[PDB]
DNA sequence: GGGACAAAGGGCTTTCAGAGGAAACCCATCCG
DNA sequence: TTAAATAGGGAAGATAAGCAAAGGGTTGACGAAAGCCCTTTGTCCC
RNA sequence: UUAAAGAGUCAACCCUUUGCUUAUCUUCCCUAUUUAAAU
């Protein structure tokens, strides 16, 4: 048996749809870009790594790790251009979050 | 530079008239979500969900001249 | 060669948490599959990456915190970075589930 | 109706579907010719008109109830209930195989074109989508009407789109008439004031809605005119083709 | 565990289920030999747990 | 040290509201 | 290693009887706009 | 150019029963002939 990717629709005559293309079984992009950016090591424990997020977080096992406690993207976003620089591990880990797209804002 | 936003007048009519004429090749949206009162007043009344277009356009089979 | 979908139907019990009185009845469901053929014993899966690279350009907004961000950074080794990102590719991480069960995975870029 | 150059074959992952709130399908022909506006603006050749045919396309999903995409956290607002399933707001998702015809204005040689158009597909996109692959570009030459059946045959197989017109509104002429609609357009309401937030300080800003028209979906080589199958920027924000509304 | 083609179902609400135990044994005490078997088995068995 | 304002963050939260509904479409040619 | 020359008309295609019952169709996650309080930082006054 | 951004994931016994069947006429008719040296 192999695995595609899976899709969330509203519910219809079946119970498990998976993800094709005229017919034949594929995997979404997402999914394939999501693996990639597994780097996630900087942080004090957790071996194993995560993908690097804003506020870095895994949804599916509920814990969100680089919480309130002074190690955050926006923090130090905030910190590198406010004069003191920061260590080699958070511009390699800012940059990284940089290469990754997203709209920051509030 | 535009900012394009939606019409309120053409969703709420295009679904009252067109629940009634049996066009069977619309999609369905529903807006707000778990607590859909927070967005607009006519999604939470309307909450059985917006009517869109489905404009998908014919697909040129395979197998064979066209 | 193709590998289709095909949808199948399947029967079983209800086994849900904090209802026991409603156990003994089935269950019916109609779910989608895919595996291989009973001649093949081999999955491909291919596909493209790209990599670009203008980085340090915001897409909206940013005139001075932008550019004091780009001077503040660019001091960082990509090399790091770029040896983790071909890793997660060549030793494959990009594939899932599919992974178990497997005895040998080879890789051609 | 002089020069013109074929792209066919392209494959586009992750098209943005939604293009109005009662649109989900295809792309506008605005975004075909702010593509081709793009195109001109980067390389420095003018172009005058889009013409786009589908070969396959696909939403996300099934009959109804296309699909939802998972989001993910990424303001500066959140980070103690930031750790499960943010909210939704709904944005479809579509696979689809198109070609592209354009109409070029350049004579300086003939292959060089091929290479400068070739550079700027590989870094461009459709609708937000990702190009995976296209065919190499190749330029065909008019001299008159009677020629230009040759270059419109040299775009099998796709479906192009015709424009009919409207006659009422869209919701009665679709179910009537048994036709399509499609954004043509944009009508101004009123203008932004405040310029703090906009993308630029120098352009001046509108707040628009879009203008629905109906169209139709064609087999290239039952074009009676191929003029009818070129769109281009119009008067008052509008997007209309050289042919008018199309007659059999 | 249910027998739907005999109509009954065994291990029902007499304190003998598979989240009885499983939450019981974190919650302090543990189990025997056989019901650790039982919830191995159980587990190596997919499913879902939760709500 | 006391008073006021703003921002950031969390939590005490919590306030707010509410059952419609029915079904597989568009369309036959260039080229070696 | 052959030139030509034609290849049937007519009739006609059956009827009756019946197509089963019973059981079940899963759960979990995807909110904005505030009120109050506390802490910290920074500015100003006393 | 409705530009910019985003992991759907996990689990399943479809089982049991059976009589298709009775009848039948395909008949009549017919000109295939006309040659030439072995390469």
């Amino acid at each position: 048996e192999v695995f595609p990717s899976q899709e969330f629709v509203e519910n219809s005559k079946l119970s498990k749809q998976l993800f094709d293309l005229n017919g034949q079984a594929a995997m979404h992009d997402q999914k394939i870009g999501n693996a990639i950016r597994t780097i996630d090591t900087w942080y004090e424990d957790a071996t194993t790594p995560i993908a690097v997020e804003p506020y870095g977080s895994v949804v599916r096992n509920g814990v969100a790790y680089r919480a309130g406690n002074k190690t955050d993207l926006f923090t130090l976003m905030d910190g590198a251009v406010n004069g003191k620089s920061l260590t080699e591990e958070d511009q390699m880990f800012v940059t990284a979050n940089l290469i990754r797209g997203g709209v920051f804002g509030g | 530079i535009l900012v394009p936003i939606g019409n309120a007048h053409n969703l709420i009519s295009g679904t009252e008239y067109l629940w009634e004429h049996k066009y069977y090749n619309t999609f369905t949206q529903k807006l707000g979500g778990s607590n859909p009162q927070n967005c607009t007043h006519a999604c939470n009344k309307m909450r059985g969900g917006f009517k869109q277009f489905n404009c998908t356009p014919p697909q040129v089979e395979d197998n064979y001249n066209a | 060669t193709a590998v289709m979908v095909g949808t199948k139907t399947v029967a079983g019990t209800q086994s849900v948490r904090g209802n026991p009185n409603d156990a003994d009845k089935g269950n019916i469901q109609t779910v989608n599959f895919a595996n291989l053929p009973h001649n093949k014993n081999t999955l491909l899966v291919k596909y493209n990456v790209k990599f670009v690279g203008d980085v340090f350009k915001a897409e909206l907004g940013g005139g001075e915190y932008s550019n004091t961000l780009q001077t503040a950074l660019e001091n960082t080794d990509f090399g790091t970075l770029a040896y983790r990102y071909v890793y997660n590719i060549a030793a494959g991480r990009t594939l899932w589930r599919n992974r178990v069960g497997a005895e040998s995975i080879e890789t051609v870029i | 109706m002089r020069k013109f150059i074929i792209v066919k074959n392209v494959k586009v992952d992750g098209i943005n579907a939604k293009s109005s709130d009662i649109t989900v399908g295809m792309p506008p022909a605005t975004t075909f010719c702010g593509l081709g506006e793009t195109m001109s603006i980067k390389t420095g050749i003018v172009v005058k008109a889009v013409s786009y045919g589908s070969v396959k396309f696909e939403v996300r999903g099934s009959r109804f109830n296309t699909s939802v995409t998972k989001f993910a956290w990424q303001d500066r607002g959140n980070g103690g209930k930031a750790n499960n399933n943010s909210p939704i707001q709904p944005k479809p998702l579509a696979d689809g195989v198109f070609t592209l015809c354009f109409e070029v204005e350049w004579e300086d040689c003939a292959e060089v074109l091929v290479d400068k158009v070739t550079n700027f597909i590989n870094t461009a996109r459709i609708a937000g989508g990702t190009i995976a692959s296209f065919n190499k570009p190749f330029v065909k030459v008019a001299k008159d009407a009677e020629e230009l059946a040759s270059v419109k045959n040299a775009m099998m197989p796709c479906y192009v789109v015709v424009d009919c017109g409207v006659e009422v509104n869209i919701f009665e002429d679709a179910v009537n008439r048994k036709l399509q609609p499609m954004v043509n357009g944009y009508k101004k309401l009123e203008k932004i004031v405040d310029n703090k937030h906009m993308r630029d300080k120098f352009t001046p800003a509108y707040l628009a809605t879009p203008t629905y028209t109906m169209i139709g979906y064609k087999m290239v080589s039952n074009v009676d005119n191929f003029d009818q199958a070129l769109w281009q920027y119009g008067e008052n924000t509008k997007v209309k083709t050289i042919g008018g509304i199309y007659n059999d």
